[PDB]
């Protein structure tokens, strides 16, 4: 199935995914089209940040869902 | 806006200029530079900017975008009063409609001290 994910420069990624997906698995997915290391990645649904080990499906993420992409930022 | 030099402390720099202060720093490593998180509790005590990358959306209500460009921290006024409501405006992710409204009170500058000290293990201080 396909979700959305948002970027903070209001740019939409599409990721194909399954309900059992990892959290994890799904940050790998965000940098295979972004460039951002997971361990940077902080996402967000429901206004809450997801947590690596769950799924998709813990957090009633279903198909065309939009996810937030913030990012952990160093410097001177 | 305001982009300071280039020392390990940077980020803290910033985060001192949107409360009308400055600092001194006797060397900050990378292990203790200013991230989100710590920029997140300065926020919670006077909530007027959005931390961000370039091209990032900044809360309408923030009067600050506090951007970090490669490992670089930087301000840059923004448009709003410095309004922002909680971590979906310092985020840049809220719903927020601009507003008038009372300036924002700046923490002080012991407050902000005790958080820099903390955090840099006294390397950074506020002057
Ligand atoms: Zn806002």
């Amino acid at each position: 199935m396909q979700i959305f994910v948002k970027t903070l420069t209001g740019k939409t990624i599409t990721l194909e995914v399954e309900p059992s997906d990892t959290i994890e698995n799904v940050k790998a997915k965000i940098q295979d089209k972004e460039g951002i290391p997971p361990d940077q990645q902080r996402l967000i649904f429901a206004g809450k940040q997801l947590e690596d080990g769950r799924t998709l499906s813990d957090y009633n993420i279903q198909k065309e869902s939009t996810l937030h992409l913030v990012l952990r930022l160093r410097g001177x | 806006g305001y982009n300071p030099p280039g020392d390990g402390a940077c980020g803290y720099r910033c985060l001192a200029f949107m409360n009308g202060a400055t600092v001194v720093s006797a060397g900050c490593s990378s292990d203790l530079w200013c991230d989100d998180e710590l920029a997140y509790r300065v926020f919670q005590l006077s909530p007027t900017f959005t931390v961000t990358i370039p091209g990032g959306r900044v809360c309408p209500n923030a009067k600050y975008a506090m951007i970090c460009d490669k490992q670089h921290w930087r301000v840059k006024r923004a448009k709003g009063v410095g309004l922002c409501l909680d971590e979906s405006c310092f985020r840049g992710i809220c719903n927020c409609q601009r507003m008038s409204g009372p300036p924002p009170a700046p923490v002080s500058a012991a407050v902000l001290d005790h958080i820099l000290e903390a955090a840099t293990f006294g390397n950074v201080r506020v002057v």
